[PDB]
């Protein structure tokens, strides 16, 4: 029911099989695109498909408060041919958002989200958002014990694959570069399952240059082959756009 | 309504065990008893007695009433006209001022005019107050001390007597040399750990004398400039007693003076003057005023103020002390 | 525990704390069969039992168009006072989201924040709280930015007590005052004219600051806390939180970057940079503002402030 490549032609031009459970991760450091790219991908999901759309629902996961509905209220209504408020309410009907407060508040949330998962059949995608925004107060609340600074994470990335494995879902997860290491800049940090669950990994990064920005780079690396390739893209009022 | 337990001042250990115990919110454990606390997680009861005390630990003012207090108690004047009208009236109380400056400029006789000054009687637009010093390089001379005040004396009474009052002449009596240098509390510190502890001590002594008003610190850049090659131990005890410093003058309604140095920056194969300590410092003090020499005039510059703008003026240090023109 | 949620007995709680059950999270990730065979308890007391739990203590979500409805008619826009950085920002800055203010010494954060609680207090007749850490609040100066505004003294008067001032000086009695205005807030629902609408930090890097160093973790935790209680503040009760930041230089690259480190670097929805204009025709009140990080407005624009025609 559900296709990768209709998803994403441009990032995901190899995977063609009818997605049936996949994990995937978006990293970097802060301003680069992760929830522009976010925003893109539910925007291309839940718009009719009249106007070039999925038309299937999308669950969404805030954990450091960062969603902003007008900007995609904006984004919508840019893409769209014509705007009437009607459409964008027919749109925003596919659309829910959730806030967590603490890393028990997630995986209650977690523990609790397949009531709706089973009602709704409708789901083909989920987004969490800001993995990463609860690791120093869990690393100082577990002493010098590393087995009590991962039990939370242990638990919760376990939900989340019983979830996906069971619901045929596709994940989309962030996460904050924190730490450097004494051309990729990657240093592994989270849960050693949380490492292994992962499929596909998504590097962002911003120009250094003041050519008014406008250009953002994307390093594409898949575990299954191991193939690495580089994305340019612009950010608009209309959403992101592909050089 | 949840608080949690890494917002409070607690020992890590004991935290961690509570933690591991399955506690989370300051609420939960309100309602426990403490000996079964202890038997649960497997503290000791005076643990447990300590962390329920420091748990139940953690008013109301407006602008209006700031305004008012702001109002009532005054400003320290530096017997230099120019300076107390580009501060606004004088050195403020429950702020922070920095003085920097080249060897030989004045910085110890302002400091020295400040102690003297604070101490004027409120008839003659003073505050009335007594003043802690404290020197990390031995520059306290009492005769100077003496001098400045002997001619404070004097300007006063040709003021009184000028003014030919009642009032002025019973605030004039009690106003001799032997009170204002029995007003000056003295303290020597020869080390940084020594300032340190002075600095630690200084709020019980502010407590059992209630009448001071001002605290001067007359050197701060030597005992932090020597001997001291983790540059991060310096940055974390500067800020720590910025913050301890900027708290004591809050709470016990003072004026914290501060005396820094200045270094040579070298860029452009061109040589400036700037204070010392890093750039981080400069957000410690509230005021900062930068004395330097132009041809052979001293000039003082209000660098930094959040409520006036930047001036400069003309002083000179004369036989009686700070004075203008 | 006794009291935490109804159809839980002492008797159970005991049973339970025998077979390694002691937390929800310990009762809601377990086997409802598994677990009843070691002690044998009640088959479908214990789903209804764990259903209660998530009720309680679990989140809900909800459909987008119903917060889009309410969202339509609660997000407000303040303005600054100043027509430049309103430009700058758009109108003003949102409701329910955290901005930060970056710069050196002298940029004139504490004259911009003033200014907002000034045109907040005096324009829109709203509450504003103001958390002072560094001594840098003044009343003569709101005084002055008010005399401008207006030429009553009775009006000037009841926009001073509308702003309310307190004093923190260490990370702790920060975070209390925050969590006591969450109670205030959250006890004060039913009222209407009192509600704190726009709260100020004027520097969380002066009471951040000595805790970090060494090879300790303990401080990163404490600002991972606060930031988590201002996104709380901003989010849940939909008010305005403004902060204040220091300006550091990279030694390794020469540019100039916020402080407080790159964990810090994630906290706010909206930055803005503050600096002077190369000296020359910067001789007082001229400043050059920027926009460093956003998330409805390409990042790079520039504009022109002078605080010396605020007053
Ligand atoms: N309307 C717009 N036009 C152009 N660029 C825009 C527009 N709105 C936002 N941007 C760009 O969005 C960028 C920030 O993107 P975004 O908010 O997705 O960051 P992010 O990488 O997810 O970071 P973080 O998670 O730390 O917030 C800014 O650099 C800004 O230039
Ligand atoms: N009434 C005034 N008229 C003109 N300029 C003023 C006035 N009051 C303050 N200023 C200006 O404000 C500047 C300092 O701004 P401000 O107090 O906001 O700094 P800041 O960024 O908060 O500094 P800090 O890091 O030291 O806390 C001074 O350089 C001065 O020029
Ligand atoms: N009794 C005095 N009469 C006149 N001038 C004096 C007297 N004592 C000191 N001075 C002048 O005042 C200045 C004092 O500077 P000082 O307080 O030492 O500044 P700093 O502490 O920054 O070196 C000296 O340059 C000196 O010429
Ligand atoms: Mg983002
Ligand atoms: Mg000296
Ligand atoms: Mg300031």
């Amino acid at each position: 029911r559900s296709s990768l490549k209709e998803i994403e032609p441009n990032l995901f031009a190899d995977e063609d099989s009818p997605v049936h459970g996949d994990i995937l991760e978006f990293h970097g450091p802060e301003g680069t695109g992760k929830t522009e790219m976010l925003y893109h991908l539910t925007a291309r999901c839940i718009l009719p498909k009249s106007e070039g759309g999925l038309e299937v629902e999308v669950l969404f996961i805030d954990t450091d408060y960062h969603f902003d509905m007008l900007r995609l209220v904006t984004i919508l209504e840019h893409r769209l041919s014509q705007s009437s408020e009607e459409i964008i309410k027919y749109c925003l009907g596919r659309f829910f958002l959730v806030y967590c407060s603490s890393s028990t508040h997630l995986l209650l949330t977690l523990y609790s989200l397949e009531s709706m998962f089973c009602s709704h059949p409708s789901l083909c995608l989920l987004i969490l958002d800001s993995l990463s925004a609860f690791y120093w107060i869990d690393r100082v609340n577990g002493g010098e014990s590393v087995n009590l600074q991962e039990s939370t994470l242990r638990k919760c990335s376990q939900c989340l694959e019983k979830l996906v494995n069971d619901y045929r879902l596709v994940l989309f997860a962030t996460t904050q570069t924190i730490m450097q290491k004494a051309d990729i800049d990657y240093r592994p940090y989270l849960c050693k399952a949380w490492q292994q669950l992962v499929k596909h990994r998504m590097f962002f990064s911003k120009q250094d240059d003041s050519q008014s920005s406008n250009q953002f780079s994307l390093v594409s690396r898949c575990l299954k082959s191991n193939s690495l390739k580089k994305h340019f893209f612009i950010i608009g009022e209309s959403g992101v756009e592909f050089c | 309504m949840q608080r949690d337990l890494v917002s409070f001042p607690l020992s890590p250990a004991v935290r961690v065990k509570l933690v591991s115990a399955g506690f989370q919110t300051a609420e939960e454990l309100l309602e426990v008893k403490p000996s079964e606390l202890s038997k649960e997680v497997g503290i000791s009861k005076a643990e447990a007695l300590e962390t329920l005390q420091i748990i139940r630990r953690e008013k109301k003012c407006t602008a209006l009433e700031l305004l008012e207090q702001e109002h009532t108690q005054g400003f320290i004047i530096t017997f230099c006209s120019a300076l107390d009208d580009i501060l606004g009236g004088g050195v403020p109380l429950m702020k922070t001022t920095e003085i920097c400056g080249a060897p030989g400029v004045g910085k110890t006789q302002l400091c020295m005019q400040l102690a003297v000054d604070v101490q004027i009687p409120e008839c003659f637009g003073g505050v009335a107050g007594e003043a802690v010093f404290i020197d990390t390089e031995g520059s306290f001379m009492v005769d100077r001390v003496v001098d400045l005040a002997t001619a404070c004396i004097q300007h006063l009474q040709l003021i009184a007597e000028k003014h030919k009052g009642e009032e002025h002449r019973k605030a004039l009596e009690d106003f001799t040399l032997d009170n204002i240098l029995s007003h000056i509390y003295y303290f020597r510190c020869r080390d940084y750990t020594e300032l340190l502890a002075q600095v630690y001590l200084l709020p019980d002594f502010l407590s059992e004398h209630s009448k001071v008003r001002l605290v001067i610190v007359d050197g701060i850049a030597f005992p932090f400039r020597h001997d001291l090659d983790d540059l991060s131990l310096r940055t974390r005890l500067l800020n720590g007693l910025a913050q301890q410093m900027i708290s004591l003058a809050n709470n016990h309604r003072l004026a914290v003076i501060l005396t820094n140095q200045m270094t040579t920056k070298i860029d452009r194969n061109q040589a400036l003057l700037v204070p010392a300590l890093g750039e981080s410092w400069g957000h410690a003090a509230t005021i900062r005023l930068i004395f330097h020499w132009d041809r052979k005039q001293r000039l003082a510059t209000l660098y930094k103020s959040p409520s006036q703008k930047e001036c400069t003026v003309l002083f000179q240090i004369k036989p009686q002390g700070f004075r203008d023109t | 525990r006794v009291g935490l949620c109804p159809g839980l007995t002492e008797e159970m709680i005991q049973l339970l704390r025998s077979h390694r059950i002691k937390t929800v999270v310990d009762l809601v990730s377990a086997d409802l069969e598994e677990v009843a065979q070691k002690c044998g308890l009640s088959y479908k007391a214990l789903v209804a039992l764990r259903r209660v739990l998530l009720a309680q203590f679990s989140a809900f979500p909800v459909n987008g168009a119903d917060l889009y409805e309410e969202l339509k008619t609660s997000t407000a826009i303040l303005s600054t006072g100043i027509g430049s950085l309103d430009k700058l920002l758009d109108a003003g800055l949102y409701t329910g989201e955290v901005t930060e203010i970056v710069g050196g010494p002298g940029s004139g954060k504490t004259q911009v924040c003033l200014c907002m609680a000034a045109n907040v207090a005096h324009g829109l007749q709203q509450n504003v709280l103001y958390v002072d850490s560094n001594g840098g609040l003044t009343a003569s100066r709101l005084l002055q930015l008010l005399q401008a505004k207006t030429q009553d003294e009775e009006e000037q008067a009841e926009a001073l007590r509308r702003i309310q001032v307190v004093h923190a000086f260490d990370i702790f009695q920060m975070l209390d005052v925050l969590q006591e205005l969450r109670g205030t807030v959250a006890q004060q629902v039913t009222g209407s004219s009192g509600t704190v609408k726009v709260v100020v930090v004027d520097s969380v890097t002066a009471v951040v600051s000595p805790l970090l160093g060494g090879q300790q973790r303990e401080g990163l935790a404490l600002m991972m806390q606060l930031a988590r209680e201002l996104k709380t503040l901003a989010r849940d009760l939909g008010m305005a939180v403004v902060v204040t930041n220091h300006i550091t230089r990279d030694r390794d690259s020469g540019r100039l970057k916020p402080a407080l480190g790159r964990s810090w670097s994630f906290v706010p929805s909206t930055r803005i940079l503050l600096d002077t204009i190369e000296g020359a025709g910067a001789s007082g009140g001229r400043r050059m503002a920027c926009l460093a990080k956003s998330s409805r407005q390409p990042t790079g624009f520039q504009e022109m402030v002078d605080i010396g025609t605020w007053g």
